[PDB]
């Protein structure tokens, strides 16, 4: 009936307005987060190339950050949203890590999960797999000091020897339209190669202690880089998901308006037919 | 007049907030609170068939609702909170009802809160 | 005739609770058309889940149908009906495939169909 | 009256391949809009390249447009229409840019326009 379709049109128009507004604000956070990441990208390029060339000289490959340890337990960092409507951003990465761990070994003792994000923590809790560490509701502009606490804890776990290998499962920003699930080993560190050019540390201190300062600092900076791309790609994923959802809302409103117009015009033409039938009958 | 006037404001404010914001899963804290108060409000206003409730025990349930004594209790259990409370209110609190019967007046707030807090000692949550 | 006096409390609670789940499913059908199934959670996920199965299990093979279709018909007692819909609402049989619940008499027949489909 | 016999099974088969190409383009640009061009493989990529050639070559140059824009006009018999589109459907002529096809009579007129343009 006519007054049935109008309520559906009105409610959909309100949801369409909510989705458009959230598209605007996600666009603003996407552009800022990409600029912020590009601000820390020269820091990553500079640090990576100095830490590698310094790390080669008299730093033994048996060093705890570089040498393998026979694998008993592995840590899984998983980076996830704190809020919904993000399309399939969380589901594609939770599902990828869930299948990866279960189909490599579902044994409860070997895996150890570390999750950044409420919907990730919610899925893992229903599954019951343990979460050694957690943090949530990070500011949309994340700063190094915030995630230094968790970064220093997780690397503290690897450095003290409680983990033998470490992984990260972040979505990655390739385009505004489309983004990819990705996986990287965090430690042990094996980008080592010949220097070509050599810059020397101080001669008096044993370089292995200096490595214990500088290489954990790099591993942390690698976590932070991954988090920056994760938050930027989240704001991209929400922007595209909210944009597509607005398109679906608009199409539906069109179809409903066509049916509402047809129903009203049918009612008015019936009314006019009654007026004619009265006018000749009298 | 005192309790029903504020109840109209509460339910109008949540009618609009729920009409749009319920579809999204998570909202602002202050809105999750107002959504909780509206859901409890509609559940506490459900009633049975051919069982009129005297005005004396209506004002005491609406007062318990608006002043926010029902936050601890779950939404499903409320139709039992009412059931077990009206029995308690005929086992204890007869003077409150007597003042309301002829005066048309809300009893002293110290004694009304003492009554509701004692019942909340007796009632067992699922 | 629906009235706790006329049908009894066990039968009444079930008539209303089933109507309550199907009415919520109509509300969810619109929002899933915009956002998708992936966006619903908790009480909205399980309503679509149980409202599909209930909507199919209200379908039955009539004894007069054997001329339109090759099938044998059934007669179902009221007790098996009220237990059946209670069991679907509890969710004891949630694992069975939604195909199985179509044109069937009792929950035992649904288990037999689902066994032949590899449960 | 597009009956397969009446047009001729060669005219019929060419016409159906043109219509199939434009219908696939109609859906395929929605897939490009929601996912992307770089989300599509090579053959689909060739279909969008061909569909752009088909849509522009379907445009024509005529006498009424002498008042509106001053271009002289063209005339085409049906055997020339089918011949030219058959050669475009094979796709060897795809080296000419999409800009060249904008308003033309015969594929040979496209040849004259393209080389001169640069």
């Amino acid at each position: 009936s006519l007054r049935d379709i109008k309520t559906r049109i009105n409610a959909t128009k309100k949801t369409s307005q909510i989705t458009k507004a959230m598209e605007m604000v996600s666009t603003s956070k996407l552009n800022r987060a990409e600029q912020n990441a590009k601000s820390f990208v020269p820091y990553m390029e500079k640090i990576q190339e100095v830490v590698a060339n310094v790390a080669l000289g008299a730093g033994g490959a048996s060093h705890p950050m570089l040498v393998s340890r026979p694998v008993k337990k592995t840590g899984y960092l998983v980076i996830t949203s704190d809020r919904g409507l993000a399309g399939a951003y969380n589901s594609n990465v939770l599902r990828l890590v869930y299948q990866t761990i279960q189909k490599r070994h579902a044994c409860p003792d070997e895996y150890a999960i570390i999750v950044i994000g409420r919907v990730g923590l919610s899925f893992f809790r229903k599954r019951n797999m343990p979460v050694i560490l957690d943090i949530t509701r990070l500011p949309d502009q994340p700063s190094f000091a915030d995630i230094k606490e968790i970064a220093r804890k997780t690397v503290g776990l690897f450095a003290d020897g409680t983990f033998d290998e470490l992984y990260m499962y972040y979505n990655h920003y390739v385009s505004a339209i489309q983004q990819e699930v990705t996986e990287r080993k965090l430690l042990p560190l094996t980008d080592l190669a010949e220097n070509k050019q050599r810059t020397v540390y101080e001669f008096e201190p044993s370089q292995e202690e200096c490595l214990d300062v500088l290489l954990p600092q790099y591993a942390e900076s690698l976590i932070y880089g991954a988090l920056l791309d994760a938050k930027a790609s989240e704001h991209a994923a929400r922007m595209t998901a909210m944009k597509n959802a607005t398109d679906n809302a608009n199409e539906l409103i069109r179809t409903l308006t066509l049916s509402y117009n047809r129903a009203r015009q049918a009612a008015i033409t019936q009314e006019i037919t009654e007026i004619v039938a009265g006018a000749n009958a009298l | 007049k005192k309790v029903a006037g504020t109840l109209r404001l509460d339910l109008a404010a949540y009618r609009e907030l729920e009409a749009f914001a319920q579809f999204g899963s998570d909202l602002d804290k202050a809105t999750q609170a107002k959504l909780a108060r509206g859901a409890r409000t509609v559940e506490v206003l459900k009633q049975d068939l051919h069982q009129p409730i005297p005005v004396e025990k209506q004002v005491l349930i609406i007062y318990a609702l608006t002043r926010g004594f029902l936050d601890d209790i779950p939404v499903e259990d409320v139709r039992r909170f009412e059931k077990e409370f009206y029995l308690f209110l005929d086992q204890n609190g007869q003077h409150l009802l007597e003042h309301i019967r002829t005066t048309k007046d809300l009893p002293n707030e110290d004694d009304l809160n003492k009554a509701i807090e004692a019942f909340k000692k007796t009632f067992v949550v699922s | 005739a629906l009235a706790p006096e006329i049908v009894g409390e066990e039968h009444y609670q079930v008539a209303r609770k089933v109507q309550q789940t199907l009415q919520r499913y109509k509300e969810l059908q619109d929002i899933i058309a915009i956002l998708g199934m992936d966006e619903l959670s908790d009480e909205d996920k399980l309503v679509v889940h149980r409202a599909r199965r209930i909507q199919f299990f209200l379908s039955q093979n009539f004894h007069v149908a054997e001329q339109f279709t090759g099938q044998p018909g059934s007669y179902v007692p009221v007790k098996e009906t009220v237990r059946g819909f209670k069991e679907i609402l509890e969710g004891k049989y949630d694992h069975l495939p939604e195909d199985a619940f179509r044109l069937v008499g009792r929950i035992e027949e649904v288990v037999e169909k689902a066994k032949a489909m590899g449960v």
